[PDB]
């Protein structure tokens, strides 16, 4: 089925590993997505999480990681498709 | 749900993080429908299911079906976290 | 508590013979089960709160209530179920062997 | 958990006869398989065979021993793998 590249920068305090990846489940009827998520204050990406992602429409049917809140603090990106979060964007749209 | 009975079912009801005041803590998702049950139980209209009533017969309103949620959100100690958390939304409702 | 032995929302043990209520004529096995049940009262000892103090969704409504669920009631009801395997007799006669969901209460709790 | 599968009414129900079958749980519970047997003066006639969730009839079982003396349909489960290839009547 569904593997996703994994990110925890918080690795230490909950025990995981901080890189590879993730094997998604979910039950029968669902979609199951892979998401990233970052800062960026100044230029600099400060990746925060990848991983799976459970079914939600928000995610539905995008094949490419796409952050699109106008200016977040922190940039959320989510999507259908293996490995799909393995490169991420910002493409802001009103809101 | 009915214009003539107060039956038991689900009523549709969608979260915005923003409007509560949980955008502070919470990244994704802008928020959800968490719907919710409301009515009148029992049901006389319309499988513990079935001993539960068939002893009933003879002898509330609330969830019984959810999905859960993934969220990305800041914890007390202000790190990111993600987590999976069951029971956050309501597909549908019946009689205990 | 939680397990029960006349007080706070709690699981009973409860066993069910297919043979005290006619069913042993359809189902072949299991003969009975412990289907449990839930009772008790739901009491409001933490303040703040709706019910289960850990469940997302009642915070939320708990939230939303104290700013359209006014007229709400918490029972006590089951929180988590087990299915169970059953071999039985559909309505043509055919022999089932099935997992149902939903048979055994194995948690209660207030909603 | 795996178990013995075997299927007398496959036709209807559109499986295979015979197999095994790899079982699956919840977390905390417990994995048995069953059999199941019409016999009708002297000669076994199998009906199904396969995994069954977790029952307190099956608990500590090594052996798949029928549950009932004259039924119709006789029944048992064990627990551990392949614990019904093969199984018994009571006395």
């Amino acid at each position: 089925t569904r593997e996703c590249i994994y990110y925890n920068a918080n690795w230490e305090l909950e025990r995981t590993n901080q890189s590879g990846l993730e094997r998604c489940e979910g039950e029968q009827d669902k979609r199951l997505h892979c998401y990233a998520s970052w800062r960026n204050s100044s230029g600099t990406i400060e990746l925060v999480k990848k991983g799976c992602w459970l079914d939600d429409f928000n995610c539905y049917d995008r094949q490419e990681c796409v952050a699109t809140e106008e200016n977040p603090q922190v940039y959320f990106c989510c999507c259908e498709g293996n490995f799909c979060n393995e490169r991420f964007t910002h493409l802001p749209e009103p809101g | 749900c009915d214009g003539k009975v107060n039956i038991c079912c689900k009523k549709q009801f969608f979260v915005s993080f923003k409007d509560i005041g949980w955008n502070d803590w919470i990244i994704a998702p802008s928020g959800y429908h968490a719907n919710y049950c409301e009515g009148e139980c029992p049901s006389h209209i319309a499988f513990h299911s079935t001993v539960i009533n068939h002893y009933r017969m003879r002898g509330c309103c609330v969830p019984t079906k959810l999905r859960p949620m993934s969220m990305l959100y800041y914890d007390d100690g202000q790190n990111i976290i993600k987590k999976d958390i069951q029971n956050m939304i309501v597909e549908e409702c019946g009689c205990s």
